């Protein structure tokens, strides 16, 4: 399952 | 900027046996950045019918790619892989040594 | 196969400015010809081949158009490539600027929506909304006519960082669609969250007498680089750099001067090099004036 | 016994050569099972292994949503990195993300990973407790300060312990016959004369899964680990792997050297001797 991603 | 030149391996999927079908592989790895041009050659001519794996990388972040095509080896048909990268001034040609 | 057409530094260019079209094909910005889409299959400029780039400077209204390029392909059946991706050159500064305002406001919770309305007493056929700095073509809407004003509602959302920034909008009359108005006054759109809220306090405190001056202090345990103070309903927006205090709390002290009257205030934390994403709002604080 | 799931994603800027490109790929052990290509026509997470082709549309709908979200987040991240490093908008740059998990054959969590690189060197990484970040330079500590204020580690730790190790368990069951099989390496040896006093013994391992394998040469029973040449394990193309190791031997001393092959598919390690 593909994760959440967050901004730098 | 980090720039790694590709390691080149060209080889057959199965033990090469002349007149019987096989796949010719060219495995480029350990390079950065990711933009790269790989060609498989039969007697120095760019072979059509070439597929490649999806771009991935190893734990050191360097990329790797498999380029492959279906071929039938013969006694003096001579195969090679031609690779170009930002770290190479001219394309690098590694020949397929059947008998390595 | 097919070249990549690009405009530098942007396809939305003011009249008198400069823009450069480059047609990257076969690992080079090699020689190419250009095609506007009214004449798809014969090149503009009577077949002119461009050596490197096409620098249009200064930009005129004649440069406005929808372009495709073909790159030179010597060892090929026909001497040239397939058409490239299209690029629309939009020349601004040809009409009076319209108005741009956000509904309900320019501060948008993450994941929510906001309406950007452009209107004008000039009767435009199309309105264009454009965020500054991005090379995606501006969004076009048809201008609705209502009691002598042309207007259009742009829906922005659900809110993400890639959508925050400075927006301007433009108008075009019916027969020069690539000739755009002067840009409206810019409108900053800010996404709030999900960074933890700062705390907002007043010194001496929230009740002040008329003529007396109070200061508001924003504070957080998280290392915000700036703080933004917003009066509710007002356009009174300021920003102050955060300061590390004696514990590692980060703080900024906003003075308000002599209190003519006071409203409610909220404060947001923002980080360095990312000015359009703020923290969640502080708890509201009402300043009463006697 | 142990098993792992990993997602590798690459975002590349290329000003004047194309729009930013995002490629993501999913692996269970040494077997790829999904891919996403921002420049492909599909615009969807695609199956790349037979055992996951049978997930429901809601699976593909949901994975596509979050991988497209990732592909758009990391393309804004390229723009932010230019500001962090005061870099020209004209150069091309790379952003890499690695994420995944390990489980033992007991079935539950051993380790999770969530790390980033910028232009091929470490940027930020979630450390082993899944509660804090390691920032490689001053730019990544801005990202760390942001991610602390947003309570990101808490969310990624929950995903890791939950959705991720239990998706891994489902994949291991759905494809255990291919993922939990072990094909042993077929072996042989070649002999090449370098010189009048010099010879190259090469030992081959072909057709094995998984990719982990040990090739050791021994002369009269102790290792020559700095004298043997080892090549990188390469994919055969059919899901198996190949590798070889080579010694440079004084001519007439082939008798001395033995090659030793260990692999999970082998009941016992192989020790192989050369003859003309
Ligand atoms: C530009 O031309 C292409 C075809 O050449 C067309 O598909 C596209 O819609 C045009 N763009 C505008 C803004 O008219
Ligand atoms: C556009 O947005 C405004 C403000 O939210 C609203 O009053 C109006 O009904 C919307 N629609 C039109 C067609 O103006
Ligand atoms: C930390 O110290 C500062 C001194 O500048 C003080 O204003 C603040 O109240 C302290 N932190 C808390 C949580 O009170």
């Amino acid at each position: 399952r593909y994760p959440l991603t967050f901004g730098w | 900027m980090i720039q790694r030149t590709p390691k080149i391996q060209v080889y057959s999927r199965h033990p090469a046996e002349n007149g019987k079908s096989n796949f010719l592989n060219c495995y480029v790895s350990g390079f950065h950045p990711s933009d790269i041009e790989v060609d498989l050659l039969k007697n120095g001519e760019r072979i059509e019918k070439v597929e490649h794996s999806d771009l991935s990388f190893s734990k050191d972040w360097s990329f790797y790619l498999l380029y492959y095509t279906e071929f039938t080896p013969t006694e003096k048909d001579e195969y090679a892989c031609r690779v170009n990268h930002v770290t190479l001034s001219q394309p690098k040609i590694v020949k397929w040594d059947r008998d390595m | 196969d097919k070249p990549f057409l690009s405009a530098w530094p942007s396809a939305v260019v003011p009249r008198g400015g400069h823009v450069t079209l480059r047609c990257h094909y076969r690992h080079r910005f090699n020689n190419f010809m250009l095609y506007k889409e009214d004449r798809i299959h014969i090149p503009i400029f009577h077949g002119r081949i461009f050596q490197e780039s096409f620098n249009m400077s200064p930009v005129t209204t004649a440069h406005a158009g929808n372009y495709t390029c073909r790159g030179s392909h010597p060892h090929s059946p026909t001497g040239w490539s397939a058409p490239s991706n299209p690029v629309v050159i939009m020349v601004t500064g040809n009409h009076r600027k319209p108005s741009l305002l956000a509904h309900p406001g320019p501060l948008v919770k993450s994941g929510e929506r906001v309406i950007l309305q452009c209107w004008s007493d000039i009767m435009f056929e199309h309105f264009f909304l454009h965020k500054e700095g991005i090379s995606k073509d501006p969004s076009r809407l048809v201008g609705q006519i209502h009691d002598g004003v042309s207007k259009a509602n742009f829906s922005i959302g659900p809110m993400m960082l890639a959508l925050a920034g400075t927006y301007r909008c433009y108008g075009s009359v019916t027969h020069t669609p690539y000739q755009l108005s002067a840009p409206s006054d810019p409108l900053d759109i800010v996404v709030t969250g999900p960074y933890e809220k700062p705390s907002l306090s007043a010194q001496p405190g929230p009740k002040v007498q008329a003529g007396e001056s109070v200061t508001l202090s924003c504070s957080s345990r998280s290392s915000y680089d700036m703080y933004h103070l917003s009066r509710e309903g007002g356009a009174h927006e300021r920003r102050l750099p955060a300061v590390r205090k004696v514990n590692r709390t980060f703080q900024a002290d906003f003075p308000l001067g002599p209190a003519t009257h006071g409203g409610t205030y909220r404060c947001f934390g923002s980080f360095r090099h990312s000015p359009y994403e703020w923290s969640d709002p502080s708890d509201p604080l009402l300043v009463s004036v006697t | 016994g142990s098993h792992s799931m990993r997602y590798f994603s690459t975002s590349v800027s290329r000003p004047g050569r194309g729009e930013p490109r995002f490629i993501a790929v999913g692996y269970v052990d040494d077997t790829q099972f999904v891919r996403f290509d921002s420049d492909a026509a599909s615009q969807r997470m695609e199956p790349r292994a037979p055992w996951i082709e049978q997930e429901g549309p809601e699976y593909w709908d949901e994975e596509t949503g979050k991988v497209k979200a990732h592909s758009q987040t990391d393309r804004e991240n390229l723009r932010i990195a230019l500001r962090y490093y005061n870099q020209s908008e004209a150069g091309s740059h790379t952003l890499q993300m690695m994420f995944g998990c390990d489980v033992g054959s007991d079935g539950r969590f051993l380790r999770g990973y969530h790390q980033y690189a910028y232009d091929g060197k470490d940027y930020i990484a979630l450390k082993e407790d899944l509660r804090s970040w390691t920032a490689a330079d001053m730019a990544a500590q801005i990202t760390k300060r942001k991610w602390e204020a947003a309570h990101v580690a808490e969310q990624q730790r929950a995903y890791l312990e939950g959705t991720c190790v239990d998706g891994l368990r489902r994949y291991l069951e759905n494809g255990k016959e291919t993922l939990q099989r072990t094909d042993p390496p077929k072996t042989h040896m070649t002999h090449h004369p370098i010189s009048d006093h010099e010879a190259t013994l090469r030992c081959w391992a072909l057709g094995f899964y998984p990719a982990e394998i040990t090739l050791t040469w021994q002369r009269d029973g102790e290792d020559q680990t700095q004298d043997t040449e080892l090549v990188e394990t390469r994919p055969a193309g059919d899901g198996t792997f190949q590798k070889w190791a080579a010694v440079v031997v004084p001519s007439g001393e082939e008798q001395r050297y033995t090659c030793h092959v260990q692999h999970e598919g082998l009941p016992k390690p192989l020790t192989l001797r050369w003859e003309p």
